[PDB]
């Protein structure tokens, strides 16, 4: 794998996602559906609520913006942190404790309901 | 002039239901060969 | 081969009945019924169209009523069981030349002359293949020649028609004095074939126009409308604690 | 604003411009060449009878 | 303005306002049709069947 | 299906106070530009398959027919 | 601000000078005359007709304008 | 009772004289065969389309 | 309260005939 | 049978309830029927079927 520093594509890759991110102000993490995995639903339960509070006033925003057709100012644009993730860590420890828990034994702690 | 536009569209609409509404039912009525039968 | 399967294509001809606001020329609906009669209606058939559909489109209803009665049609049976004949009337459709398809092919060589109530909509191209198809019966290119029995006619699939070249200058005589020639006849033959296969398209044309227009204002008060209630929405000022 | 950009899409719409003018001159002096060619040794004449 | 002056006559009441569009879609629809009346008749003179030559004459 | 509440603070105009058929002739050229400036590489991944196919039939029956015109 | 009464006077502009004309030189207001060669209505089509066929003193009838036209005769 | 449409496409046949060229080349070619399919119907679809084409609305502007 | 009631009424039934001559366009009843 | 019609019943519903399929076969072939047109275009007649 050499995505990072060492792919010419990957840089322009990541410069569009930067680009569009920023231009809506989002974060990447915030793409993140809760009710897509159910994994993301535990990890915003266990993430602080200044985080979880910021997420959604971000996601307001953005929804608010699309309507408008229109974009965040040059300056907020500019104050952009597109991938400065706050749910990685927590998804992944969640993932981590699925995976033993099916590894020895367990019922899931949830299931997604049949629609 | 908002409510005057709408009543524009609204007699606009409302001709269209008429049409619609009539085309049917006259589809629905007599024929023209049944008229020419008629003698 | 293939180009000759295909056969030639046919010209885009300007019918005085195209355009969003364009009439049948009904005196040339009249002289193709002339024509029709006096030269096609031999072998061909229409049996989709009553004499009733001339009247007030190309002839006068006692016109038509004088038409209708000079033919004869078989009426149902009587208070004996038998048939008999009685002249037509104004509901009657037109004639039909053969008894069925097997003897239309065995007068024809086998060749079936199809039904004309139709036939500008049952080819691609309808009105300018039927135009072209009947003036251009020309000489077979060099070192094609076809059997006997056919004639060659190039925008025909294949090039080898089973009919004669029918239109030719002086065969009618036109009531009103127009001059009779090949192209003419064609026009008004083609011009009475496409009113035969839609005889609706002026009341169609009509509707299409003023609903059109209707439709485009009622957009434009839709569009209105739409920007009314979504303004409270659109120009709002929201302030929501976050930068980042 | 870039100055440099700019002048070089102006020349880049006038070059594009003048080809396309002479495509049509270069048709029309076909047409000319093949006229007189004819005129010469074809079936072409110009006295009508 | 006009506006405000038919408001007060025809939008204080919804049964008049019903009334009024109802006046509105009729008359609308018969001007509209008298104009695209005129207009294909201007358009397409000599072709009526009203105004060919022989239209009485086969007798 | 609960709402998540955001704590904001919200001011709207009502819609008679507001200009309803101006901002879309506000900005012509800008939004034009904007729209091609986003959608170009789209518009060519769009219509740039059924171009060249089309150029290729075209140039391939052409190819063919001639060489069976004896 | 303005563009509603500049384009309105444009097209105003046109009106008037259309009426102008109309009055100056389709009827004359102003006295004059109209040729021979234009109110026949007959005369253009000759001239096509003979721009395909054009009378000569010494020879027979030859064609002009034989490229701008693509009018001209064959083998013979 | 003169054809208009012959009439009218006589008088176009010297407008685009390159196809009916092609198409006497051909002549010439299959008179010297003399023995093969020798058909070349494409040079007479060519040089009938451009007469077509021609014709188009001379025809009817000259038809009553 | 019935005054206004009953002219309410009676505006409503002007503007459900309105409706029903607009639908049905009747001159042959119009005339007599 | 000659002056009531029945026309719904058809010869081959008589096999296996009152005839064979040979004397059913004989019976239809005792009587004519008029038959679509040939390929002159004429109505002609040809001995009855079993349908
Ligand atoms: C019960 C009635 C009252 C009620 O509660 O209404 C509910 C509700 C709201 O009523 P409300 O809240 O009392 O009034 C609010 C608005 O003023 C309500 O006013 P509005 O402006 O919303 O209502 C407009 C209404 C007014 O209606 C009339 O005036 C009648 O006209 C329509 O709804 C038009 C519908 C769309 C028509 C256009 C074509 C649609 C596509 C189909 C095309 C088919 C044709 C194909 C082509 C044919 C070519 C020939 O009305 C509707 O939802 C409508
Ligand atoms: C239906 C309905 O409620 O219509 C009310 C609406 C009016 O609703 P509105 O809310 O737009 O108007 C009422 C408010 N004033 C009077 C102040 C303008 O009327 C129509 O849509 C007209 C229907 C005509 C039906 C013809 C058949
Ligand atoms: C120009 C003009 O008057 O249109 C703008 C109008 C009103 O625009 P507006 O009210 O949004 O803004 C006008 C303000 N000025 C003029 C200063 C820019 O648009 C319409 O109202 C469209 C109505 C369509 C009518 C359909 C009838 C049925
Ligand atoms: C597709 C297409 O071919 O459109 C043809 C249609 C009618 O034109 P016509 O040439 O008579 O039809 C030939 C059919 N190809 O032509 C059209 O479909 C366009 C007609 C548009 C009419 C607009 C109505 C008036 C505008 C109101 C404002
Ligand atoms: C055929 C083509 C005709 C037009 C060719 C020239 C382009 C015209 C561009 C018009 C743009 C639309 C518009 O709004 O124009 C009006 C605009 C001024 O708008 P406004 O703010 O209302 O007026 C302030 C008063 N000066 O702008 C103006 O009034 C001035 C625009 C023209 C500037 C000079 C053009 C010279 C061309 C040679
Ligand atoms: C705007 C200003 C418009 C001024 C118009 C002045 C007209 C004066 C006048 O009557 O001129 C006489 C004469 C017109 O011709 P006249 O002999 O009357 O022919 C009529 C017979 N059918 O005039 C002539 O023969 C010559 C002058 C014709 C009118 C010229 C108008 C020029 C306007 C420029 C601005
Ligand atoms: C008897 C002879 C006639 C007469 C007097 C006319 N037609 Fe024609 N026609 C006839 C035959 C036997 C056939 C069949 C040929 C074939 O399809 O192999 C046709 C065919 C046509 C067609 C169909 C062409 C096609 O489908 O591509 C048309 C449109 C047609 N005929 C028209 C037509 C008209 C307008 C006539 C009056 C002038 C006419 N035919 C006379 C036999 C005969």
């Amino acid at each position: 794998f050499l995505d990072p520093k060492k792919n010419w594509l990957a840089a322009q890759h990541m410069k569009s996602l930067v680009k569009r991110l920023s231009k809506y102000g989002l974060r990447y993490d915030d793409l993140y559906d809760p009710y897509y995995d159910l994994d993301v639903k535990e990890a915003l339960n266990r993430l602080p609520k200044e985080v979880v509070d910021a997420r959604h006033a971000r996601l307001k925003r953005a929804i608010d913006l699309s309507m408008k057709h229109e974009y965040l100012p040059e300056d907020l644009q500019a104050m952009q942190t597109p991938f400065r993730g706050y749910l990685q860590d927590m998804l992944a420890l969640v993932k981590r404790e699925r995976a033993e828990r099916e590894a020895l034994g367990g019922l899931p702690l949830y299931q997604r309901s049949i629609p | 002039f908002a409510y005057f536009v709408l009543t524009g569209g609204r007699f606009v609409y409302a001709s269209l239901i008429r049409l619609l509404v009539l085309k049917f039912v006259l589809s629905m009525s007599a024929s023209k060969d049944v008229l020419a039968l008629a003698s | 081969a293939d180009e000759a399967e295909h056969g030639l294509a046919c010209p885009s001809y300007p019918w005085p009945h195209k355009g969003i606001l364009s009439s049948y020329d009904h005196a040339s609906i009249r002289r193709g019924h002339q024509v029709y009669t006096e030269v096609c209606a031999s072998c061909h058939s229409m049996s989709l169209i009553s004499y009733r559909d001339l009247v007030g489109v190309a002839y006068t209803e006692e016109e038509v009523k004088a038409m209708a009665a000079e033919i004869e049609v078989v009426d149902g049976p009587n208070d004996e069981g038998e048939m008999f004949t009685r002249p037509g009337k104004l509901s009657d459709r037109f004639p039909q030349p053969y008894a069925n398809e097997a003897a239309a092919r065995f007068a024809n060589g086998g060749a079936y002359p199809p039904d004309l109530s139709l036939i500008t909509k049952a080819r691609h191209n309808g009105q300018n293949y039927v135009f072209s198809l009947l003036t251009g019966y020309r000489d077979p290119p060099a070192g094609v020649s076809i059997r006997e029995g056919l004639h060659y006619n190039p925008y025909f699939p294949g090039g080898a028609i089973a009919m004669p070249k029918m239109l030719n200058d002086g065969a009618v005589e036109y009531e009103d004095g127009t001059p009779a020639t090949e192209a003419q006849m064609g026009k008004d033959v083609v011009s009475f074939l496409s009113w035969a296969a839609e005889p609706e398209m002026e009341e169609r044309k009509l509707m299409g126009f003023k609903w059109i227009f209707v439709l485009s204002l009622a957009l434009l008060q839709a569009a209105y409308y739409r920007r009314l209630r979504w303004s409270v929405l659109k120009s709002r000022k929201l302030v929501l604690d976050v930068v980042n | 604003p870039s100055v440099v950009k700019e002048i070089i899409i102006g020349i880049t719409l006038g070059l594009a411009a003048g080809s396309v003018w002479k495509m049509h001159h270069w048709n029309e002096q076909r047409k000319i060449r093949t006229f007189y060619d004819l005129l010469e040794k074809g079936e072409i004449g110009v006295v009508v009878d | 303005g006009i506006f405000e002056s038919l408001y007060k006559v025809v939008m204080r009441r919804n049964s008049v306002y019903v009334t009024f569009v109802i006046a509105g879609a009729f008359l609308g629809e018969r001007a509209v049709d008298y104009g695209i009346h005129k207009l294909w008749e201007a358009n397409n003179v000599g072709k009526r069947y009203e105004d060919i030559p022989v239209l009485g004459q086969k007798l | 299906k609960q709402i998540v509440p955001v704590k904001s603070v919200i001011y709207a105009l009502s819609p008679f106070q507001q200009k309803v058929m101006t901002g879309l002739w506000k900005d012509l050229p800008t939004k034009i530009h904007h729209k091609v400036s986003e959608n170009w590489i789209s518009a060519t991944l769009l219509l740039g398959p059924l171009v060249g196919t089309y150029a290729y039939v075209q140039n391939y029956l052409e190819k063919e027919k001639l060489h069976h015109r004896y | 601000m303005s563009t509603k009464y500049i384009v309105s006077a444009i097209l105003g502009s046109f009106g008037i000078a259309w009426v102008c004309d109309y009055y100056v030189s389709e009827k004359k207001i102003f006295g004059g005359s109209t040729p021979g060669t234009i109110t026949n209505k007959e005369w253009g089509e000759e001239t096509d007709k003979k721009f395909q066929a054009w009378p000569r003193t010494a020879g027979p009838p030859v064609v002009v304008n034989p490229i701008t036209r693509q009018n001209f005769v064959v083998k013979s | 009772p003169v054809d208009q449409k012959r009439y009218l496409e006589e008088s176009c046949k010297p407008k685009c004289v390159k196809p009916l060229l092609e198409y006497q080349a051909c002549i010439k070619r299959i008179h010297g065969d003399d023995s093969g399919q020798k058909h070349c119907t494409g040079q007479y679809f060519d040089y009938w389309f451009c007469v077509d084409k021609c014709v188009a609305p001379k025809l009817f502007t000259k038809l009553k | 309260i019935q005054p206004a009631d009953v002219k309410a009424a009676a505006m409503w039934g002007v503007a459900a005939a309105t409706g029903g001559l607009y639908l049905v366009q009747v001159s042959i009843l119009v005339l007599p």
